[PDB]
Formats: structure tokens, C-alpha cells, sequence
């Protein structure tokens, strides 16, 4: 009553201000932890009112920061779990055709989900080996921990290069290049205005993305649109290493602030002076790669085309939970 | 560690915003249609302050009633604002004597004035300050905060420059002085006496007024009944440092941001700043305060637009505009850089360059406003043309065909406004 | 031809130490280019300073005696006739290991008009970058309030101050500043009425900058015998690449010292961390000294000393018991107990 | 003689044939101070190149032509040796020195070729005085009728291919494009401009602080995010540091990326180049002739601990930063020059005969 309430408040806070926790996987983990707290130690009797509670909570949990859509699709997945569990123990209306056994069963489903979600990096890693060959080239914009495990375990058997460009709005790919070269993968850094030059010398593009929309048109750290577009221009294949929970059943133009216009004090620093009263410096940190540039999503169940993602949608999130 | 208090003197102790400060205090003016005191409370909650002893002298009733329906008064907040107010005290020094006599605070508060617009995560500066303090037995009492800026940035008004001669080894403070009309600069050569290791005098600081303190600071304020500002406090301290040293310390920040609205020009600049995302996370779309009235939804060109604006035909919004709820922009309009609050009204062919509106304002056709605040309910009639910085507030009215000169503040109170309210600039009574 | 590196020398006196003093600026100006170098002399102690200066081993010089007595800048106006390009003045008193391809590099880099070396009252204000400077003045003019023109603070909003910076009097002037110095007469000193003036006049587009490169290698000396003693103490080790050509046996106590030719050491004498090179009578007992010993020395019969220097034509033998005394030039003190006080000269 | 500054750190495998000169160890260390083998003018210019003082190609060619005017003002003929030959045989090591400081662009190539083909066209019966005067005068006619009458006529052309309300896109520092806009605003028209600029050598703030000093609005965003402005954009007035012969447009590092995305959003691309940038050299891929920059500057000040503090301690890690990128000749649509708005692939038929 009070503990869960202060937890929800602290969580909507540290989701509304900045990045906390850091790794998106850890955000999924804490969202499932909070949702398990709610599904266990709250007040609800019928399954329908429980769905409505998860609704009028997730509305806020996703409207706090409407760009971090890991928590959003985690809510939607627990909703689909409620629906599937209802379908099972019903043997579409929502009557309390069953009781507290439902609670333990939902907890079991969420525990199985949390376990198969903890073992995500290990799966994508142990299946990375089947895409890389000796003496080739791999660009990785930004710094994604999953692409990181991918490219730092697929170097226990082969040797290549990883021309890791850097996200320019605020240089974060540098930590990526360092965390590779400490494992010794002949890396290379450059400034992301240097892509349509070096792209003629690239054998593959393992970008890391924040989300995957329905069409497969992902939503990834900025600049990745122009990288992906140069890749399409050379028809060098992209291997968008994006795990399962980073999926989301929304759609391209179904939202404003698709991007995330962040404090433009890091593009044109404040120390500038007079001219900062007339210019309107922009800063979108999240771009929108169109679908047909992508080629091969390495989910944690094996590769999948781009024009196959809607099946994963219909298998993960219910077709009526697209507005929540 | 113990919690981290923060005194909050929510009353600007000089009548800088006349004739407006008669209607409502300066700690309730809306920048982004949100009250300043909420900006500061949100800053303090973000940094992690456990309690903010909001103090008040002018219109205790108004601030108190506003703040009870805040998002902090409700018991869920991790930052339990406790409002203390009296009609006695009149200057910041009296506030410090108050927090010494009543003996409320315990350690390391944040003597921030009422109305800073900031998002400074000072936790690291606090930690470095506590290091400096427990490292040498309570001889570092005040760790001001300061923002980088080139000396010509428009958020810099003609009374806030602080040419602050600082040692550069441990970022110590040595001399502090405002520049309200100086083409020279004075520096007592006593700075150079001991530490030949460099005194990086700086003119690129922008006074943010977030000076940390300690219980010894309020103690020192009791020691002299003639301390009546943070400014002259640090001046007197750094003058008679030789006995009872208590050396100040500084900590500049580069990638954060923070200002303090003093007069209306700095207010204009800082409104434009909070409009153009310059202080994200604090920005309208995020709706840091929990209300549906101004729950805006971001858009391209930083042209915000709240719910139910129902703008008309050919009304081409240009850039940096906000639009609170309920408004209705007429046909063939043109708005840019404005901040149209809630409940407004607009006519035809009525440009609004750099203006600012608050609520209830109802501009009619033909008007051509510019850079000019218009306070609550400040109706306007047709075929009028305002001019820069032409404030007009608090149910004032302007009549047909009667423009105004350049700087012409008009309102309803007789002797504080430079004109009076009537069917124009003429016929005052 | 780009420079004509004249060398200020205005009031033996100068060529003191283990090597002649003027030899240090002259070696600095003949190690990095400068196949020609002008020197200046006056009638301060003799018009004929050139006669004895011509005993050197790098002759590519042009000495010029002058009138009775004057300052420094007036000497530059004196030599102005034979001056045609960017001047690089020095001070005959300079001992350092500066890569002058730093200072003149800084001058030639930003099309400047005045370089100057400087080593860490003299209120000197260097900008944030570390090279350009903004505030130069000594408290001889300003009384108790350091003043600053508000314009230079608006332009360069981060002025950095340094208190204890010893100048090294090296310069690299352009042409128009020397022409200015010639047309005007009110200025009778370079580093005291030109530098504060030139800085004071940042603007006359024809702007005129100035760049005071700071370093930590070595400094100059002067008549201060403390400074001279310390400078010789440092140069004893600095002379490794700047003895080097000597004919001596050294059969007693001495190591890493300036052991020069035209002498042969005997035995039974212990003085290390000392300086005795050419013309050495080292065969008698000499106790622990660790100090300088100038030219034309004469001492024997169980001596002793503690951090002191004895000038030309010195005679203190048969039990020397004194500490920190400057034995004069031509006095012989043998039977007396000298305390820490100086010698009558 | 003049040494050869050793490379810095380690390049990238695909770039062994290119010099990665740093900025600290300049090439004034190992020379005489009153420069003996090099002229004082040329050593000044080579230095203030390597420091990174003049970067805009027009500024490059201007400073070079002025230093060469100085050299010609102080050249003496050795006895029994013609001017028109010993002058060139003396100018060669200066060019090798400039290359040792910061590799020559295309502007300097074409300037040097003009000079080495104009000097040779002076008569052997011409004394040093009149020939030196005519050399100075020809250098002035050059620097006047190809970069000061060019910019004029090109501005007059691009003033009639710039509509109203369209948000012209620019890229970084360029004398010609900023002159075009500062002249196409104050001649009646009105528009917007959105400037992009890439790090580390953020040479766009130049265009900014030159635009918002003539009134016209602006907008500035790192070239990554330029995949997002391009919905609005109605022209792309790129800057080009060099033109080539296969039609390509070799310029600063982002230009290629920008042209590609601005064609895949369908906004028409342009460039602006003057008659003296139309070299005959061709280059399909911007890897065989670049100018690698001091790598140790990519490292930005993020948070309190710079991510690349100790850079070369890591064995495998190998920074680099290209400074010249080529656009394909198929995206470029215009090449505005003082003889018209010639199309892309029609450069070697026109600006070579």
C-alpha cells in the first residue's frame, strides 16, 4: 500500500529525469520487478480490473518518458500474459472465473519471463559466431552492451576489424571502442561525419538499436539513419542486433516526439556567447531507420527478416494493446 | 550522511518587478505557464534535497495556498516541503538569523533564492565541498555555484556580472564584486600575498545564486546584524578574512545550466531558454508538475502546443512557441517566440513577435505586439500596435488606434505604473 | 637575415665564473642559427670593453663602444642605424637551456610583435591559453589597487595572473615597434617603459599583440652574488652539453667538477661540489668547501671554507677559517679570523 | 637541411601510405632560427599552417600567394644563372616544406602550377626589377580575377537560384557560400538557413557567427542529426574544397554523407567552386589521397573522465580522422562557377578547355 506506492513514485521519477538504471536490460528487469510487486501485493479481485489497473498504471509509466519504450513493451507483455493465462484457466469477457491460483500462475509466467530475459546476452553471444569471418570489417555506431558481448565473444575464435564510429551529439562510442580494444579486436574510431567515405571498405554493419517497431523500421541512436542509408547504397548487409524485449508494437507516425530533443547545451555549448539568442540548435538523439534498409534482426531466437516482425508482434503483444 | 536541507527564501527582497509585484509576488510568476516556485522546488527535489524550508514575507497566503496544491505538499513526495513564514524578517540576513535562532537546520543547506531556473545536479559539488570541509577542520563554509558563459550572453543583465578573482589550485574565492557601471576594476593586492600559484580572475561567470553554506555560516550571520545579502556577506568575509578566515570556495559547472530571474529582461531570456529545451529535463513537455492544464505535447520546430488550442486558418506558427490549453488563435495569424498561456484569445492578422502572455489575455484583430509581457486578463482592442518591452498588466486595457512608445508600462495602480488603465494611453482619468 | 640579434650589455665586471658570462648568450645565439650578432658596450667602466671581449672563440660579432653612460632603450636607438629587420635583443646576463625554437616560434607563429621568455612583484597577466598576455605592470606604478580595462575582460574573459615570474629579458621585436622607439624619446628603458606601454596599447586592421611564453628550465643572474653563486652551482652540471677540453691528472678528492686545462691537481685536498678549473694550485690540503673559486687563485697550507667565493687575485692560506665571505679583488688575507662577514673591498 | 617530421602514433591498416602528422612536435624545432635553407616567409607559413591557423581553402591560397609575393620581392639571381630557372629550382624545397607541414590542397596545387607556368614565360632579357614587378602584378591579377571576381559572379548567379521561404542548407566554413548568402539576403530576398557542422574541427560556427551578423536566421546541429532536418530543406549549398575530373566533388569529411542523405530525401544538391579548383586529378574513393589530422583531438571532454585519456597505451586501438571526403559525381547537381551553372559531369569539358 505504501511500500509499492513509494517504489512506483521513485521509479517514475528515476525514469522521468535521466537514464536510471543505465542498461536497458536493467530497465526491463526493474520494470518486471515492479510489475510483479503490483501483481502480487496489491488490491484486485477479477482479472478484468487487474488488466485495468495495469493499464492506468502503465499509461503513466510510459508517458513519463515517452521515448524509453522498454518499460512500455514490458507492460504490454505482462498484459498479453494476463490474457493468455485467462485463456488457459477459463476452461472475450472478464469475469472472475477463477481466483488466487491465477495469482501464483501469473507469478510463474513472470518468473519464466524474467529468467529467459536474464539469459539474453549469452544467447546472442553464443549465436554470434555464425555471422563473422576472419579479416573482415564491422561498423557499430554508438555503444550497445549487446552488440558489445556479440563482438567481444565472437573474437575468441576469429580475428577481424571493428570500425566503431562514434555518436557525435555526445561522444559515447569512445567507451565502446575502449571496451573492445581491451579485449583486443583491432578496433578503430572515427568521427561519424566519416561514414560515406569508409563505407566502401565495410563488409557488414552491426548497428545497435533501442527499439524495433512493427515494420522493422527500428528506432536507434542517432546518425544510424545515415549509416544505414550508406549501407543500403553499397548494399552491405545490416545485422541489427536487437534482443526481444526491445520490440514495441507502436507504429512510425503514431507519436510526436518520436525523437528525444535533449538539452542542446551539448551541441552548441553555452560558452558560446551572443549568437545564442537567434539560432535554434536542434538535438535529436533518436533517429528513425526506415524498414527496407534493415536486413537481419538477430533476436534471441535466431535471425529474422524485416518483413517477418509482425509475426513476432502478434506472438508477443495482443493486437488490442497498441495504445495501452 | 544526514539529510541535505535547503533554505528557500521565496521572496525577492527588492521591488524589482513593479508594478507587477503588487498583484502577486515574484515567486508565482509563470514562465512556461508554471509558477517559478515550482521550478525551484523541482530543482531541489531532482538534486535530492530532503526538505526545503520555504520562507516567505510577502503574501504568505498566496504562496502557501498555491504550494498546498503543488506536487510536493501531497504526502507522497520524497522532499517534504515545510513552509515557515512570518511578517517580521525583511532581508536574507534576517532569514539566516531566523534559521539560527529557531535552530532548525543541521548541516550543508542550500541557500537558494526563490526563483532559480536550474537543473544543476550539485551532488558532486556537494561531495567535493564536504571533502574540503572535513579535510581541514571546518574552515570552508560556503561553496557557491557558478555557470560558464561568455560575457555577452543575453541571459546576462547589467547587474549580475561578478568579476570573481579565484585561486585555481583548489578553486578558492578571493574577491567578489558586482559591476553596475564600471569601466575599471579594483583588486586589493592582498590576494597575491601568500599563494603565488596563480589567481585566475574570471569575468566569464554567471551568478547562479545556489550558494551552499554550513551552520557556521548562519552563526556568522548572527555575529553581525549588518549582513543583509549573500553578496555583501561574501564581500565582508573576504575583506576581513585575516581574522576569522572561513575561506569561501567555488565550483564552476560547464554542461549544466542555471540562472536566477532578477529583472524582466533576464526573465525574457530565461523564458526563451526554458522554452528551447536549454534546461532539459525541466521543460514543458515533461510536465514536471502533476497537472493536466499545461500538459503540453512536443512538436517540430520546438513549437509546443497543449491540448485544445483549436488554431484557425492560415495561422502559421514559426518557432519556439508554446500554447497552453484552451486558447483559440484566429485566422491569418502569425505567432513566433511567444508563450501564449491558457485561456487566451486571438484575432486576425495579429503578429506576436517575442511576446509573452499569461492567462485570460484577449487580443483582438489587427494588433501587432512585440517583446511585451501581458499579464492576467490584459485585454486589448483592435488596430493597436505595441512596441518593444511594452509591459501591460493586471486587467489593463488598450483602445483602438492608440499605439504606445517604446518602453511604456501601463497598469491600473496610479503611482507605481508609468501610466494608467483606460481606453488608451490617453484619458488616464 | 630575418633577425639581427643584438645583445644588450650595459652597466672585470661581466665575464665572471667558470666560463665568461657573455659566452652564455653568445653560445645560445651561435647554437641556433645567427651567423651574425651585434653587441653593445659603453664607457661605464671602459669604452674599450670590445678590446677584451675580442679574446673569444666565436668571432662572428660586431662590438660597438658608445658614449659615457645611458640606459637600455637609448642603446637600441643608438644602434638603430645598423638595424633593418626584426630585432632579437637579449641580456648579456642569461644562463638557460631554452629551446629558443619555442620563443621565436611563438613570435613568428601568430604574426606577433613582441615575444619574451619568462620563468616561474612584477604583476604579469597571461591569458588562458598560456601564451598571450594581457596585464603587465609592476607595483612601482600601481599603488594598492590592480586596475584592469573592462574591454580586455569582455574580450578575454579569463585573465590568469602570476606573481613571482622572473623575466629573462629575451625579446623578439618586429620592426615598427623599434621605429616607434626611435621616433620617441620619452621612453628611456625597454622592459620598464615599453612592455607596460605596449601591453597597455593592445590596439594602435593593424593590431599589435605580445606573447610571454612561460617555462621551467633555468633563469638569469645579475650582480647579486647570491644569484651568481647559485647560477654557477647550476651551470657546473648544465655544462654537460653546452671539463670538456682539459689537461689535468686529478689525483685527489674531486668529482663531477669543472676541472679545466692549464693546471695539474696534486694530492691531499677535498673540495667537491666546488668550482676550480683553469690555473689551479691544487697540491696542498684543502678542507671541505663546496663553493666557487674565481680566477687568479692562491691558497695552500691546510685551508678550509664554507660556501663562499674569492674574487680575482685572492690569497688566503695557512688555516682558513671563515664561512660565506666574498674575498675582494686583489686583497690578501692570511693571518686573521674572518667571521660570516664579507671582506674589505 | 629540412628534416621530415616523423608520423604520430599509428595509422589504420588501410592508410599506411598517408602521413599522420601531429600538432605538438612541429617542424620549427629542427631548423635554424633565422631560417637558412627555407625562407623566413615560407617557414612562417608552414608553421602557421601546421598549428592550424588558416584552414578555409581560399584563406590557404591567399596566405600562400602573399608569402610567395614576399619571396619574389626578396629573390636575388646567383651570377651566371637565369631567374626563370633558379627561381623554380629554389621554390621546390619550399613546396616540400609546405607538404611537410600540412599537405597541399587542390587550391595550392593550381596556384603553384599557375606560378610555375607563369614564371617560365618571362624573357631572359628581362632584368630582375621589371620582371619582379611583373611577377607581383601577375600574382595580383590572379588573386583578383579568380577568387575576388569569381565570388562576385558566383554570388550574382546563385542569387537567382534561391527562392523565398526555402530553408537553404549549408555545410561548415566556406568563404564562397557565406558570401553567397550574406549577399542574397541583403539584396531583397528573404529565407532561412540551417547550418550543419561536424566535430572535432567544428568549422561551422564560422558560418554561424558570420550569418547571425547579417540578420538571417540560422540553425545548427551536428551532421548526424541531418537525417532529420532534410524533410524541410529545399536546397543544399555544400562547400567544396576541391573539384576533380570525373565530376566528383572532393570536400570536407561529411559532405559525402550529407549529399547521399539529401538525395535519398529528394532535395536538390549544389556545390560552389571557382575556376581555380578544377584539377585534372581523379580519385574514385577517398582513401588514396587524404590528409590525416592530429588524431589525439577526437577525444572530447565527456563527464569528468575523458574516455580516450591514454590513447595509444591500448595495443589494437587505432584512431584516425579523414579530412577529405569525395561525393559521387551522380548526387551533385550543380557546380556554380563564374561562367554559369554547369552540371556535374560537365566539368572536364568546360573548366579544362
Amino acid at each position: 500500500g505504501s511500500e509499492l506506492s513509494e517504489r512506483i513514485e521513485s521509479f517514475v521519477e528515476t525514469l522521468k529525469r535521466g537514464g536510471g538504471p543505465r542498461s536497458s536490460e536493467e530497465m526491463a528487469r526493474e520494470t518486471l520487478g515492479l510489475l510483479r510487486q503490483i501483481i502480487t501485493d496489491h488490491r484486485w479481485s477479477n482479472a478484468g480490473e487487474l488488466m485495468e489497473l495495469i493499464r492506468r498504471e502503465g499509461r503513466r509509466m510510459t508517458a513519463a518518458q515517452p521515448s524509453e519504450t522498454t518499460v512500455g513493451n514490458m507492460v504490454r507483455r505482462v498484459l498479453k500474459i494476463i490474457r493468455e493465462e485467462y485463456g488457459r484457466l477459463h476452461g472475450n469477457e472478464d469475469f472472475s472465473f477463477h481466483y488466487a491460483q491465477l495469482q501464483s500462475n501469473i507469478i510463474e509466467a513472470i518468473n519464466e519471463l524474467l529468467v529467459e530475459l536474464e539469459g539474453t546476452m549469452e544467447n546472442i553471444a553464443a549465436q554470434a559466431l555464425e555471422h563473422i569471418h576472419s579479416n573482415e570489417v564491422i561498423m557499430t555506431i554508438g555503444f550497445s552492451r549487446t552488440v558489445e558481448a556479440f563482438l567481444k565473444e565472437a573474437a575468441r575464435k576469429r580475428k577481424f576489424h571493428v570500425i566503431v564510429a562514434e555518436c557525435a551529439p555526445f561522444c559515447q562510442g569512445h567507451e565502446m571502442a575502449v571496451n573492445l580494444s581491451k579485449a583486443g579486436i583491432e578496433t578503430t574510431v572515427m568521427t561519424d561525419a566519416a561514414i560515406f567515405a569508409v563505407m566502401s571498405r565495410v563488409n557488414k554493419v552491426i548497428i545497435g538499436t533501442k527499439t524495433i517497431l512493427a515494420n522493422g523500421a527500428l528506432r536507434a541512436v542517432t546518425g544510424t539513419h545515415t549509416l544505414a542509408l550508406a549501407a543500403k547504397h553499397h548494399s552491405t548487409p545490416l545485422i541489427v542486433c536487437a534482443p526481444m524485449f526491445k520490440l514495441s508494437p507502436q507504429f512510425p507516425n503514431e507519436e510526436d516526439s518520436f525523437h528525444k530533443f535533449v538539452a542542446p547545451e551539448e551541441v552548441l555549448p553555452f560558452t558560446e556567447g551572443d549568437i545564442l539568442e537567434k539560432v535554434s540548435v536542434h538535438c535529436p538523439v533518436f533517429d528513425y531507420v526506415p524498414p527496407e534498409l534493415i536486413t537481419l534482426f538477430i533476436s534471441n531466437i535466431g535471425g529474422n527478416a524485416p518483413s517477418y516482425i509482425y509475426r513476432l508482434m502478434s506472438e508477443l503483444y495482443h493486437p488490442d494493446d497498441h495504445v495501452l | 550522511p544526514p539529510p541535505l536541507q535547503a533554505v528557500l527564501v521565496a521572496d525577492s527582497f527588492d521591488r524589482r518587478f513593479f508594478p507587477i509585484s503588487k498583484d502577486q509576488p515574484r515567486v508565482l510568476l509563470p514562465l512556461a505557464n508554471v509558477a517559478l516556485i515550482d521550478y525551484t522546488l523541482e530543482f531541489l527535489t531532482a538534486t535530492g534535497v530532503q526538505e526545503t524550508f520555504v520562507f516567505c514575507c510577502w503574501k504568505a497566503a498566496q504562496i502557501k495556498e498555491h504550494l498546498l496544491k503543488s506536487k510536493w505538499c501531497r504526502p507522497t513526495s520524497l522532499n517534504v516541503v515545510r513552509i515557515i513564514t512570518s511578517e517580521l524578517y525583511r532581508s536574507l540576513g534576517d532569514v539566516l538569523r531566523d534559521v539560527d535562532a529557531k535552530a532548525l537546520v543541521r548541516s550543508d543547506f542550500l541557500l537558494v533564492y526563490g526563483d532559480v531556473i536550474s537543473n544543476i545536479n550539485i551532488t558532486r559539488a556537494l561531495e567535493e565541498h564536504r571533502l574540503r570541509r572535513k579535510l581541514e577542520k571546518n574552515v570552508s563554509v560556503m561553496t557557491m555555484i557558478f555557470k560558464e558563459s561568455s560575457p555577452s550572453h543575453p541571459t546576462r543583465c547589467h547587474e549580475d556580472n561578478v568579476v570573481v578573482a579565484v585561486d585555481s589550485t583548489t578553486n578558492r574565492v578571493l574577491h567578489f564584486q558586482k559591476t553596475q557601471g564600471l569601466r575599471r576594476f579594483a583588486f586589493p593586492l592582498s590576494l597575491f600575498q601568500g599563494s603565488s600559484d596563480g589567481v585566475e580572475v574570471r569575468y566569464d561567470l554567471l551568478d547562479c545564486h545556489i550558494s551552499i553554506c554550513s551552520p557556521q555560516v548562519a552563526q556568522l550571520f548572527t555575529d553581525n546584524f549588518d549582513y543583509q545579502t549573500r553578496d555583501d556577506f561574501v564581500r565582508g568575509l573576504l575583506v576581513n578574512e585575516e581574522i576569522l578566515g572561513n575561506q569561501i570556495h567555488m565550483h564552476v559547472t560547464a554542461k549544466e545550466y542555471g540562472a536566477r530571474v532578477s529583472n524582466l529582461h533576464m526573465y525574457s531570456a530565461v523564458c526563451a531558454d526554458v522554452i528551447r529545451r536549454w534546461v532539459y529535463p525541466l521543460t514543458p513537455e515533461a510536465n514536471f508538475t502533476d497537472s493536466t492544464t499545461q500538459s503540453c505535447t512536443h512538436s517540430r520546430h520546438n513549437i509546443y502546443r497543449g491540448p485544445e488550442v483549436s488554431l484557425g486558418h492560415g495561422s502559421i506558427l514559426e518557432e519556439n512557441v508554446l500554447l497552453g490549453s484552451g486558447t483559440v488563435i484566429g485566422s491569418n495569424c502569425f505567432i513566433t517566440n511567444s508563450v501564449i498561456g491558457p485561456g487566451c484569445h486571438i484575432g486576425d492578422n495579429v503578429v506576436l513577435d517575442q511576446t509573452y502572455l499569461w492567462q485570460g489575455v484577449r487580443v483582438a484583430a489587427g494588433a501587432q505586439i512585440h517583446q511585451s509581457l501581458l499579464c492576467d486578463n490584459a485585454e486589448v482592442k483592435e488596430r493597436v500596435t505595441l512596441k518593444p518591452r511594452s509591459v501591460l498588466t493586471s486587467q489593463v486595457v488598450v483602445g483602438p488606434n492608440i499605439t504606445l512608445p517604446e518602453g511604456s508600462v501601463i497598469s491600473l495602480h496610479p503611482p507605481d505604473a508609468e501610466e494608467d488603465e483606460d481606453d488608451g494611453e490617453f484619458s488616464d482619468d | 637575415m630575418e633577425f639581427q640579434a643584438v645583445v644588450m650589455a650595459v652597466g672585470p665586471l661581466l665575464p665572471v665564473g667558470n666560463k665568461p658570462l657573455i659566452w652564455y648568450p653568445l653560445n645560445l645565439l651561435e647554437r641556433v642559427g645567427f651567423e651574425e650578432v651585434i653587441v653593445v658596450t659603453t664607457r661605464d667602466v671602459q669604452k674599450a670593453l670590445c678590446a677584451e671581449f675580442k679574446m673569444k672563440m666565436k668571432p662572428d660579432i660586431v662590438c660597438i663602444p658608445d658614449d659615457a653612460d645611458m640606459g637600455t632603450a637609448d642603446s637600441l636607438r643608438y644602434i638603430y642605424p645598423k638595424l633593418k629587420t626584426d630585432v632579437l635583443v637579449l641580456s648579456c646576463d642569461l644562463i638557460t637551456d631554452v629551446a629558443l625554437h619555442e620563443v621565436v616560434d611563438l613570435f613568428r607563429a601568430y604574426d606577433a610583435s613582441l615575444a619574451m621568455l619568462m620563468r616561474k612583484r612584477d604583476f604579469i597577466g597571461v591569458d588562458s591559453t598560456g601564451k598571450r598576455l594581457l596585464f603587465m605592470a609592476n607595483e612601482a606604478d600601481l599603488d594598492e589597487e590592480l586596475v584592469i580595462k573592462g574591454s580586455i575582460l569582455q574580450k578575454h574573459p579569463r585573465i590568469r595572473f602570476h606573481t613571482g615570474l622572473v623575466d629573462a629579458h629575451l625579446y623578439c621585436l618586429k620592426k615598427y615597434i623599434v621605429d616607434f622607439l626611435m621616433e620617441n624619446g620619452s621612453i628611456t628603458s625597454i622592459r620598464s617603459e615599453l612592455i607596460p606601454y605596449l601591453v597597455r596599447k593592445q590596439f594602435s586592421l593593424k593590431s599589435l599583440d605580445i606573447y610571454s611564453f612561460i617555462k621551467e628550465a633555468n633563469t638569469l643572474n645579475l650582480a647579486p652574488y647570491d644569484a651568481c653563486w647559485n647560477a654557477c652551482r647550476g651551470d657546473r652540471w648544465e655544462d654537460l652539453s653546452r671539463s670538456s677540453a682539459q689537461i689535468v691528472s686529478k689525483h685527489l678528492v674531486g668529482v663531477d667538477s669543472l676541472i679545466g686545462p692549464e693546471t695539474q691537481i696534486g694530492e691531499k685536498s677535498s673540495i667537491k661540489r666546488s668550482v676550480i678549473g683553469s690555473s689551479c694550485l691544487i697540491k696542498d690540503r684543502v678542507t671541505i668547501t663546496n663553493c666557487l673559486l674565481m680566477n687568479s687563485v692562491t691558497v695552500e697550507e691546510g685551508s678550509n671554507i664554507q660556501g663562499s667565493v674569492i674574487c680575482n687575485n685572492a690569497v688566503i692560506e695557512k688555516g682558513a677559517d671563515i664561512k660565506d665571505c666574498l674575498i675582494g679583488s686583489g686583497q690578501r688575507i692570511e693571518a686573521k679570523a674572518k667571521r660570516v662577514n664579507e671582506v674589505i673591498v | 637541411q629540412v628534416p621530415t617530421r616523423k608520423d604520430y602514433g599509428s595509422k589504420v591498416s588501410l592508410f599506411s601510405h598517408l602521413p599522420q602528422y601531429s600538432r605538438q612536435n612541429s617542424l620549427t624545432q629542427f631548423m635554424s632560427i633565422p631560417s637558412s635553407v627555407i625562407h623566413p616567409a615560407m617557414v612562417r607559413l608552414g608553421l602557421q599552417y601546421s598549428q592550424g591557423l588558416v584552414s578555409g581553402s581560399n584563406a590557404r591560397c591567399i596566405a600562400l600567394l602573399r608569402a610567395l609575393q614576399q619571396v619574389i620581392q626578396d629573390y636575388t639571381t646567383p651570377p651566371n644563372e637565369e631567374l626563370s630557372r633558379d627561381l623554380v629550382n629554389k621554390l621546390k624545397p619550399y613546396m616540400s616544406f609546405l607538404t611537410q607541414c600540412r599537405p597541399l590542397s587542390a587550391s595550392m596545387h593550381n596556384a603553384i602550377k599557375f606560378l610555375n607556368k607563369e614564371i617560365t614565360s618571362v624573357g631572359s632579357s628581362k632584368r630582375e626589377e621589371e620582371a619582379k614587378s611583373e611577377l607581383r602584378a601577375a600574382i595580383d591579377r590572379y588573386v583578383q580575377e579568380k577568387i575576388v571576381l569569381a565570388a562576385q559572379a558566383i554570388s550574382r548567379f546563385a542569387y537567382q537560384k534561391i527562392s523565398n521561404g526555402d530553408v537553404i542548407l549549408v555545410y561548415g566554413c566556406s568563404s564562397l557560400v557565406s558570401r553567397i548568402l550574406q549577399e542574397a539576403w541583403t539584396e531583397g530576398r528573404r529565407f532561412r538557413v540551417v547550418v550543419v557542422d561536424s566535430r572535432p574541427w567544428l568549422e561551422g560556427r564560422h558560418t554561424l557567427r558570420s550569418l547571425v551578423h547579417a540578420g538571417v536566421p540560422a540553425s545548427y546541429l551536428l551532421i548526424p542529426a541531418a537525417s532529420y532536418v532534410l524533410p524541410e530543406v529545399s536546397k543544399v549549398l555544400l562547400g567544396a574544397h576541391a573539384l576533380l575530373a570525373n565530376g566528383s566533388v572532393m570536400s570536407r569529411v561529411g559532405t559525402a554523407q550529407l549529399a547521399l542523405v539529401a538525395r535519398a530525401h529528394n532535395v536538390p544538391v549544389l556545390v560552389c567552386c571557382e575556376t581555380y579548383k578544377f584539377c585534372e586529378r581523379v580519385q574514385t574513393d577517398a582513401f588514396v589521397s587524404n590528409e590525416l589530422d592530429d588524431p589525439d583531438d577526437l577525444q572530447c571532454k565527456r563527464g569528468e573522465h575523458v574516455a580516450l585519456a591514454n590513447w595509444q597505451n591500448h595495443a589494437s586501438l587505432r584512431l584516425l580522422n579523414l579530412v577529405y571526403d569525395v561525393t559521387p559525381p551522380e548526387l551533385v547537381d550543380l557546380v556554380i562557377t563564374e561562367l554559369g551553372m554547369i552540371p556535374c559531369s560537365s566539368v572536364p569539358v568546360v573548366l579544362r578547355v
